[PDB]
């Protein structure tokens, strides 16, 4: 299955329509001519095959790992633990990046969705979107591509100080 | 009754109004009758080996040969750097360089003031 | 876009044509005539004939061969090299 | 020995392979992460991804 | 009686070497999509269970197919 | 094979001779061989011709190739690369050049200026604005759940 | 609904039987011609129907 | 890594002690076998490289160009007959077991550690290429285009080696992850310029940039088959390739001291577009197609966006596989006819008529099919650098109006209109060539069925 | 040689002449409304475009 | 009637398997735009009446 | 139509110009002249998925010409009678529309030339 | 631009000029009876003063008739569509694969087609068997050292085909 915890389904809404008509009904005569054309004879195929299956299951896990020390916790150069605190940052980078595929896949399903009226409970999403996407787009972006960790750093402490010097021509 | 059809470096000039071949001279016949003798020459030295079943080969013509080592070796010589060439050569290497060069340089600081004062549409320019 | 054609067919439309125009006794008809020396009719009725051939059968003879062919036998021969009239 | 067992070698071998850097995992990741931030109040990805009582600045 | 004689450039080099290049692609296309069609068919995929209590696995036991 | 001498070395003096020379060796007359001078663009003493030379000559010739144009022996002005047919039509005219390109210059001119025209003076048809339900149609535009309310209505005219 | 995307996508699919056969072919059909006005044919009959159940 | 590095010297005295009409199919056999070895390699993994010792590692900038020179090998051994066939059996040995010991130093080149190590390779690379041009390029002026490919490459990359060594013995040893963890951001003295200047313009040389693009096309038009798909595919590729592992350092200033380049890159590639459009000597349009190709790799490479480097990286791959291709028709075409000229060889439709799918093919994937690798190359190139400067966008896509009309020009030049009807020596397309089309434009259309392989380290 | 007593050809014609007199209004009709029909002109201005063919 | 057979009847049974398993096991795949429900019904499937449209005059 | 040119060729001041069409304020010759019901049911037009410029005046009978389309599908021709009775209403809106333009054009003209044409 | 003379001469010269401008006339005139009437009153203009024996006269009238025709032509004239410049132009040129192959074949398809390629080395036969003797003998006698002209007379003496046939006669049908 999947989690529908992390991927959100709105809950059903179907009319009942019933015709006044009589030409009468194709699609219904066609609807149940597709049920019994394919329907049935693909899912006896899928239930054999899913016996064949159920003769012996096989497991895979989620992949785990540990906490790093830091890099701010390293000394001065000494490779052997700022190798570990990078590897660390680069597998953060690469889960932030899955982080804004899964929003921007959210929208874009809240898009599908909601119809012409774009902005009627898509707004909500639209705004937890821009909120992820200016701190990333303040985070990660502006650092080019020969970046390790160290580069990463340099815009924390240089944001900051940015913040620093606000404050201090605020208060 | 009609304004003369002046020529130009795009425009052919057709055979009616030329008005140069009509004033027939006898320089003119023989010139025509020594051109009829090249292109027959030429074109029964062509029929005379163009013919041979014995013959596998290409009829190999020496003006494609001439005009291609011409105009792929035999360009560099002969050259003397003149006013003209060395002039013309400064205007089609440097020029239009330095000013895509310029606009580049006004472009990029254009862009990097405006993001110094950081008003910018990053509010979401991710891919960058 | 195939009509099967001949040699006997179109020389008979070729003649059928010239023997059309009326200017031209047709009694004094013959394969092997000229049209300059024994019917006695100008050039320019022999350029109003190559035209009336160019009409008919719709492909272009050019000025190379708008001197040189004089008498219906070689026309005949003529379009039978051009159309390539054979089964 | 340059197609057949080449070619149709190479299209099972490239066709199918681990995550190569890391895909099918990361998106597991992302997933659980994204639960557990959703399910325990405070807001998925927080900024400033260092803790600034880690970090020390020359003053002025 | 009515038709002609076509020319043709050449016909036996390229249908040769079509139905060679078929041919050993086909001699191990078969086998191969056999193959990965009784292995997806028969042993299964994975199932998705999670680390048990202290049982550390080897580098494989990771992967859903189980050629990868 | 080939020699050197097939080749195109310098220009055309002397005078005599190389003339006489190059006129031997390209298949062409000795007053018919004009170079383009020595002009120091390198160019050897390769001939030139009369530049268009490819929607001329007229087919029914019957030359050996039929669409390049060649007949073995024709010296091939330098431009041959830009004139066979399928590259540039040099067709003679049916009226001008600079007659052509004045009209339509001039028309095309004249199309734009009567667009500007256009586009400072409009048509529409007299009637007032739509008039949208509830604050100009408030929640549907760009946003404001509960934080802008801006208030308008309407009046049954 | 599965049966929309089924039908879309099988007029998708149908126009890629024949470049794919005659590909695979190496032979000279005679009603290659009929094979592909009767594979377009049952590509318009299959895609009749989806534009009916939309605008229903 | 010597699991690679030693089978390829095995491979050599089987040439050696292989009688008559033996070393051919032993030599394609084998380094086919080779080729299933290295496409055993990919394992590349989250973290980092995979680190095949001490001496070698292997990057994803890496695994797909060495794939590469091992694919590329036998389709150039089986092309590369023919023309030698009838020569002599200790010359041929002697041209097998050069080309054995040019692949040797380009795996030596690819799967390089330290940059010295990397750069002794480079000119490793560079002398069979010499022997091998010169004494096959069959023309009478591959004299002076080896004498120019020898002096513009070496003297161009003679002070990269005094900068390399500057920076081991200024801040320590060379491998990638000691040349990374440890380079601080230098500033901007005059010192600086001509450090980041001397490595640079020795790239710029080698890849060629268009101010010394007159090194190559003497060099592909008086080279043999062998000799002109390594040039263009596997050396400049190469060079680009080495330009990405270098261009880690001296990143603060090329902000300050990369504008040059690029103009005279964008420029260079309009006026190359350009050139390549009149010309005759087929040949010759491959060699200023990929001048034009690899003005545009240097513009992606001075560049800095992660997005550059993964179209950079797919762009050397597409164009090298292509003009490998093109090269390997232009040698069909001339052992059709002994011309090497362009407008003799008029028609081909009708004879050859499967010839003609295999240049359209070609001249498809050259044209940038939008599925092709090469369109995807060329299209993150053109969103990395309108994110660069909003006003280039201009010249790259007249740039791809004149690379879609020189590519069917080329196309419809020699293959369409009409057969001059005096050549009667042309044979039927023998089985040999369609073999090489065949194993050419098969992986590149897999690759773009599947592209996750090929992309950059910044995947 | 003037032949047109073709199954093939006086099949298409036969269908597009069907397309070209029913199938407008049909695929027309049933649209979903998505747009405003206008509907309300004066005179001489809905008049035009039958003004138009005639002169 | 094996032509038609094969054609109308091998694809459609193959899609549908595709679009079946691998489409609900990528989870955000083929996505509906909803029906568009009228004032005068009720929901089909759970099931409860939507109040009918309000007051008509002035026509 | 003729009011264009009138409005080009004449006085410049007399004329009200489209889309910035409000000067003269309200309740002037209006007082007490709103009811303004808008039955339309307005989250039930946001539910039911109305395009952007239906979501106006006579937006019911949008509603019932909709509803009855898909009541009756196969029935291909049976809403003509609400589907004219829609244009009724939105023919009328245009009217309105009109009314609203020529008052407005009635007031500026007959104030501005008053004024300015005796004082 | 011909093959039997070096200029063309003044008779046909004033006949081209006939023929472009009936040519142009059809192009003009549609309905064909007032075309047809059109072209005699062109035939009668024509036929004014043919019998100027005057030369400079006659030419300079030439010129004037270029001139009027050339202010008078079509921009698009009715040209045939088999001619170049026309619709056809080789246009079933896809099957003109010339003769000097259909030999480089798989000997299996010669034993599918027996009794043709029977003819055709029989043609080639001929061909060798009368190849030399006439056809070089009148190449390098009948002419002058400078031939000085295109066409080739036949070899009517004694025995075998007129010289250099085979590119001439041996040539695709045009319409396949
Ligand atoms: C895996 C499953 C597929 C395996 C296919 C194996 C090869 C099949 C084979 O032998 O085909 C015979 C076929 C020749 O058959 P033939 O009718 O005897 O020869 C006709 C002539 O040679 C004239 O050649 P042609 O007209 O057949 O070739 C024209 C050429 C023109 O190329 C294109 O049109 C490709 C670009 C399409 C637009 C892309 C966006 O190719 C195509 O039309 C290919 C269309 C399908 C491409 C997409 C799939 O072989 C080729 O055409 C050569 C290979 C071409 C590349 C195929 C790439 C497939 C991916």
């Amino acid at each position: 299955s999947w989690d529908k915890d992390v991927y959100p389904e709105p809950p059903r809404r179907t009319p009942a329509p019933s015709p006044q008509t009589s030409l009468p009904n194709p699609i219904t005569y066609l609807t149940k001519a597709f049920d019994l054309l394919v329907d049935r004879p693909v899912t006896l195929v899928r239930e054999f095959i899913e016996r064949q299956h159920a003769k012996n299951k096989y497991y895979y896990y989620h992949r785990e790992f540990r906490r790093v020390p830091d890099i701010t916790e390293c000394h001065e150069k000494d490779v052997l633990c700022m190798f570990e605190a990078e590897m660390q940052w680069k597998r953060d980078y690469k889960v932030d990046q899955e982080i804004v595929n899964i929003i921007q896949e959210r929208l874009k399903a809240c898009q599908q969705r909601e119809g012409e009226s774009h902005r009627q409970n898509c707004a909500k999403e639209l705004q937890q979107f821009t909120q992820v996407v200016k701190a990333y787009q303040d985070r990660y972006h502006d650092l080019g591509a020969h970046y390790s960790a160290r580069k990463c750093l340099a815009k924390q402490k240089q944001r900051m100080l940015a913040e620093r010097k606000a404050t201090k021509e605020a208060a | 009754s009609f304004p003369k059809y002046e020529p130009s470096r795009l425009a052919s000039l057709p055979t009616t109004l030329d008005p140069a071949e009509y004033d027939i001279s006898s320089e003119t016949r023989k010139a025509q009758a020594e051109r009829l003798a090249i292109r027959s020459r030429l074109k029964r030295e062509y029929q005379l080996q163009y013919n041979d079943p014995s013959r596998r080969g290409v009829v190999e013509d020496p003006a494609l040969i001439r005009w291609t080592c011409a105009r792929s070796a035999n360009v560099y010589p002969n050259f003397r750097p003149n006013t003209k060439t060395s002039l013309l050569g400064a205007l089609f290497g440097i020029g239009p360089l330095i000013f895509w060069y310029y606009v580049f340089k006004t472009d990029r600081d254009r862009k990097e003031k405006l993001i110094q004062e950081g008003k910018l549409d990053r509010t979401f320019n991710i891919s960058y | 876009d195939a009509p099967p054609l001949t040699l006997e067919g179109i020389k008979d439309r070729v003649l059928y044509v010239l023997k059309l125009y009326d200017k031209i006794d047709p009694e004094k008809l013959s394969v092997n005539s000229h049209f300059m020396k024994d019917l006695g009719l100008d050039s320019l009725d022999q350029v109003e004939i190559i035209m009336a051939m160019e009409d008919e059968f719709g492909f272009e003879i050019p000025d190379i061969d708008a001197e040189k062919l004089m008498c219906p036998q070689e026309i005949v021969d003529y379009i039978a090299d051009k159309k390539d009239v054979y089964e | 020995f340059g197609f057949s067992i080449v070619l149709v070698l190479g299209s099972t071998f490239v066709a199918y392979l681990p995550d190569y850097r890391m895909q099918e995992w990361a998106r597991r990741e992302a997933e659980r992460l994204v639960k557990y931030r959703e399910a325990h109040g405070l807001p998925l990805m927080e900024s400033n991804c260092f803790d600034p009582s880690k970090i020390q600045l020359p003053e002025d | 009686g009515k038709r002609l004689f076509i020319i043709k450039p050449s016909g036996f080099y390229d249908k040769r070497f079509l139905k060679l290049l078929r041919f050993y692609i086909l001699l191990t296309g078969i086998p191969v999509v056999i193959g990965i069609t009784l292995i997806n068919v028969f042993i299964g995929e994975a199932e998705l269970a999670e680390i048990p209590e202290g049982y550390v696995p080897e580098h494989w036991e990771y992967f859903k197919h189980p050629i990868s | 094979s080939h020699i050197t001498k097939d080749m195109l070395p310098g220009p055309y003096p002397k005078t005599p001779e190389e003339r006489a020379a190059a006129a031997k060796k390209y298949n062409m007359r000795v007053e018919d061989y004009e170079p383009y001078p020595d002009d120091g663009m390198g160019y050897g003493d390769y001939p030139k011709l009369p530049d268009r030379s490819q929607q001329e000559r007229d087919p029914w010739y019957d030359w050996d190739h039929p669409d390049l144009r060649l007949n073995w022996g024709e010296p091939m002005h330098w431009d041959l690369d830009m004139y066979i047919r399928n590259r540039v039509d040099t067709s003679p005219t049916p009226v001008n050049w600079n007659l052509m390109c004045k009209h339509l210059f001039g028309f095309v001119a004249f199309m734009l200026f009567m667009f500007w025209v256009g586009e400072t003076y409009p048509t529409y048809q007299p009637v007032g604005p739509k008039q949208y339900p509830y604050n100009n149609l408030y929640l549907e535009r760009g946003g404001d759940p509960n934080k802008e309310p801006e208030p308008v209505v309407h009046y049954e005219i | 609904m599965n049966l929309f995307s089924s039908l879309t996508l099988v007029t998708l699919i149908l126009l890629t039987m024949p470049i794919a056969a005659i590909n695979f072919n190496t032979h000279k059909f005679t009603n290659y011609p009929l094979y592909v006005k009767t594979t377009i044919s049952c590509a318009f009959i299959t895609s009749m129907i989806p534009t009916m159940m939309f605008i229903h | 890594m010597l699991k690679y590095i030693i089978p390829t010297m095995m491979l050599m005295p089987l040439t050696w002690l292989s009688k008559n009409s033996m070393i051919w199919i032993n030599t394609t056999l084998h380094s086919l076998l080779i080729s299933l070895t290295s496409l055993l390699l990919l394992n590349q993994f989250g973290d980092n490289s995979l680190n095949f010792s001490l001496t070698f590692f292997s990057d994803s900038l890496s695994t797909p160009l060495l794939i590469l020179t091992m694919w590329l090998l036998p389709l150039m051994l089986m092309a590369s007959q023919h023309h030698l066939s009838k020569e002599n059996l200790a010359r041929k040995k002697l041209f097998i077991s050069m080309l054995i010991l040019l692949q040797l130093f380009l795996i030596m080149t690819f799967t390089a550690t330290e940059l010295i190590f990397f750069y002794i390779m480079f000119e490793a690379t560079l002398v069979p290429t010499l022997i091998i041009i010169t004494r096959w390029g069959n023309q009478t002026e591959r004299l002076n285009a080896g004498l120019y490919f020898l002096f513009y490459t070496l003297a161009g990359s003679l002070p990269l080696l005094v900068a390399l060594i500057y920076i081991q013995n200024t801040m320590g040893s060379l491998n990638f992850l000691i040349l990374q963890y440890w380079v601080q951001p230098m500033p901007n003295s005059w010192s600086n310029t001509f450090m980041w200047l001397a490595c640079m313009m020795a790239f710029m040389v080698k890849m060629p940039l268009y101010g010394l693009h007159l090194w190559l096309p003497k060099a592909h038009v008086e080279a043999p088959i062998a000799g002109s798909m390594v040039l263009a595919a596997i050396l400049l590729k190469l060079g680009g390739y080495g330009m990405m592992r270098i261009t880690l350092l001296l990143n603060p200033i090329t902000d300050f001291m990369a504008y040059p380049f690029i103009m005279l890159s964008l420029w260079g590639m309009i006026m190359t577009s350009s050139i390549c459009l009149r010309q005759t000597d087929l040949k010759s349009l491959i060699a200023y197609s990929s001048v034009s190709h690899m003005a545009l790799v240097i513009v992606a490479i001075l560049i800095q966006t992660p997005w550059s480097y993964m179209g950079a990286t797919a762009l050397m791959i597409a164009h090298g596989l292509t003009s490998s291709m093109l090269f390997c028709l232009a040698n069909s075409n001339y052992e059709r006819v002994h011309s090497r000229t362009m407008i003799l060889a008029r028609g081909l439709q009708t004879l050859l008529p499967l010839m003609a799918a295999w240049w359209l093919l070609a001249s498809l994937t050259n044209l940038a099919l939008p599925p092709s690798i090469n369109l995807i190359g060329e299209l993150f190139v053109v969103m990395s650098t309108f994110s660069w400067s909003n006003i280039t966008i201009i010249l790259m896509g007249l740039n791809m109006v004149i690379t879609a009309l020189y590519s069917l020009y080329m196309l419809i030049t020699t293959q369409r209109g009409k057969h001059t009807h005096h050549i009667n020596n042309i044979l039927p397309s023998f089985t040999r060539e369609n073999a090489l089309m065949s194993l050419h434009m098969l992986p590149l259309l897999l690759l773009s069925l599947n592209p996750k392989i090929i992309l950059g380290p910044l995947y | 040689n003037i032949n047109e007593n073709n199954p093939f050809l006086i099949n298409s014609i036969k269908r597009l002449l069907i397309g070209s007199l029913f199938a407008g209004f049909i695929i027309s009709n049933n649209i979903p409304p998505m747009t405003i029909p206008q509907m309300t002109m004066p005179h001489y201005l809905k008049m035009t475009a039958l003004t138009v063919t005639i002169l | 009637s094996i032509f038609a057979f094969t054609h109308v009847l091998i694809p459609v049974w193959i899609i549908h398997y595709y679009l079946k398993y691998h489409v609900t096991t990528k989870p955000y795949t083929i996505v509906e735009k909803k029906p568009r429900i009228f004032p005068g019904d009720t929901i089909l499937e759970t099931g409860e009446v939507i109040p009918p449209m309000k007051e008509f005059p002035d026509q | 139509g003729a009011h264009l040119a009138r409005r080009y060729l004449g006085d410049a001041s007399v004329e009200p110009e489209p889309l910035r069409m409000p000067t003269f304020p309200p309740d002037y010759g209006f007082p007490e002249r709103k009811e303004r019901e808008m039955v339309a049911t307005q989250q039930e037009m946001n539910d039911a998925q109305l395009v952007l410029q239906q979501r106006d005046y006579c937006a019911h009978y949008l509603i019932r010409f909709l509803k009855c389309k898909r009541d009756s599908f196969p029935n291909f021709l049976a809403c003509k009678h609400e589907q004219h009775d829609w244009d009724y209403c939105e023919h009328l809106d245009y009217v309105k529309r009109m009314k609203e333009f020529e008052r407005e054009r009635r007031l500026l003209q007959r104030k501005k030339r008053r004024e300015q044409r005796e004082a | 631009f011909l093959p039997s003379a070096a200029y063309l001469t003044h008779q046909q010269k004033v006949l081209q000029l006939y023929k472009r401008a009936l040519r142009h006339l059809e192009s003009r005139c549609v309905h064909r009876d007032k075309y047809r009437y059109f072209a005699c009153l062109l035939r009668a203009r024509f036929d004014e003063h043919k019998n100027e024996k005057d030369m400079v006269k006659a030419t300079q009238l030439l010129r004037e008739a270029e001139k009027e025709f050339w202010h008078g032509q079509h921009p698009q004239p009715y040209i045939f569509p088999e001619s170049p410049g026309g619709t056809s132009y080789e246009r079933y040129e896809c099957y003109k694969v010339p003769e000097w192959c259909l030999d480089d074949w798989h000997p299996s398809e010669k034993a599918m087609y027996p009794d043709y390629f029977a003819k055709r080395e029989q043609w080639k036969k001929l061909r060798r068997e009368s190849w030399e003797r006439e056809v070089k003998q009148l190449q390098e006698e009948t002419p002058v050292g400078g031939p000085r002209t295109e066409a080739l007379p036949p070899a009517r003496k004694q025995g075998d085909l007129p010289p250099l046939w085979w590119h001439i006669v041996t040539r695709p049908r045009e319409r396949p």
